[PDB]
């Protein structure tokens, strides 16, 4: 029973690992997109062309 | 000089139009990888479907019970990944 | 014997962290599963009877 | 398996650079092509019937 | 005797890495194989009876 | 039994080897194609003829 029981733990845990690994890239990818596409609009604020605080 | 900044600021923009470009590559890469995994699991379940497709004939129903009972575990995985793929689109 | 207590202490330590599924769902998964195999088979035993 | 991911990473890398044609044109090229072969043939099947 | 334990340790080490096939498939391969030889022979014993 | 049993291991393992060998070339071949045909389109990007960031 112990060898059968212990194997079940490993099988369940092993699946949970690769599942976690896949999600890691997705959240990281959204972060860079949420930072790269994020970090541009502010410098366009210095070139707002919509107020009187821009260089333009 | 304000004129001097006008060229540097636009230069720093160019670094992110490619940085964001790289980020999209990672996102789409995962979508392709997630898509492929779905085919393999259903293929295995599909194989068990053909395996179960060869037992219930000539009255061997008891064998079909166990065969399809095993398919159910694989079937659940297919549903979970199917919804995730649509969401990521 | 004290080792067994430590094992029991550790094994039950995360019976808290990850609580076992309640009987309600445990009373349904099998309850729906029996239909799942038979219902999906209901067409099997009829379409390719 | 990781090699396949690298292939998938590289293959899909320039699915961005060169986006695939939208279905609208894909819905027209064939749509006009069928007429193109038949319409150009429409005279063929009539002029030299 | 301790050598045998080391052999047993090593032999069973990769009973984990490559788990043996479950009885379900082991209950089918032979089950389908008997038909495979007879069914393919079913035509043999009839076509060239 | 031991000599019969041990031979079976070698026969099964030997088949698995050449099977692995065949797949190695196929994946490597797809990689070079996924790199050679891959490495051209970018330099065409410098000659895009579709934007205002190309030499053309």
């Amino acid at each position: 029973a112990l060898v059968e029981q212990v194997r079940g733990q490993l099988q369940k845990l092993e699946r949970k690992y690769l599942e976690l690994k896949s999600q890691k890239n997705l959240y990281l990818a959204r972060l860079k997109s949420a930072i790269a596409a994020q970090k541009i609009e502010e410098i366009a604020g210095n070139l707002d062309n919509a107020s009187a605080s821009s260089l333009f | 000089a304000p004129e001097d900044l006008l060229e540097r600021l636009l230069g720093e923009m160019e670094l992110e139009l490619i940085e964001l470009r790289r980020a999209l590559a990672q996102t789409i890469a995962t979508f392709k990888s997630t898509e492929r995994q779905r085919d393999a699991q259903q293929l295995i379940a599909q194989r068990w479907y053909e395996k179960a497709q060869a037992a219930l004939d000539r009255g061997n129903e008891q064998l079909a019970r166990e065969a399809l009972g095993q398919r159910q575990s694989y079937q659940s995985h297919t549903e979970a990944l199917g919804k995730s793929l649509g969401e990521q689109r | 014997e004290r080792i067994e207590t430590k094992i029991l202490e550790l094994e039950a330590e995360r019976e808290l962290l990850n609580p076992p599924p309640s009987p309600l769902d445990k009373k349904f998964e099998q309850w729906e599963e029996q239909q799942a195999v038979e219902a999906t088979l209901a067409a099997m035993k009829a379409r390719r009877s």
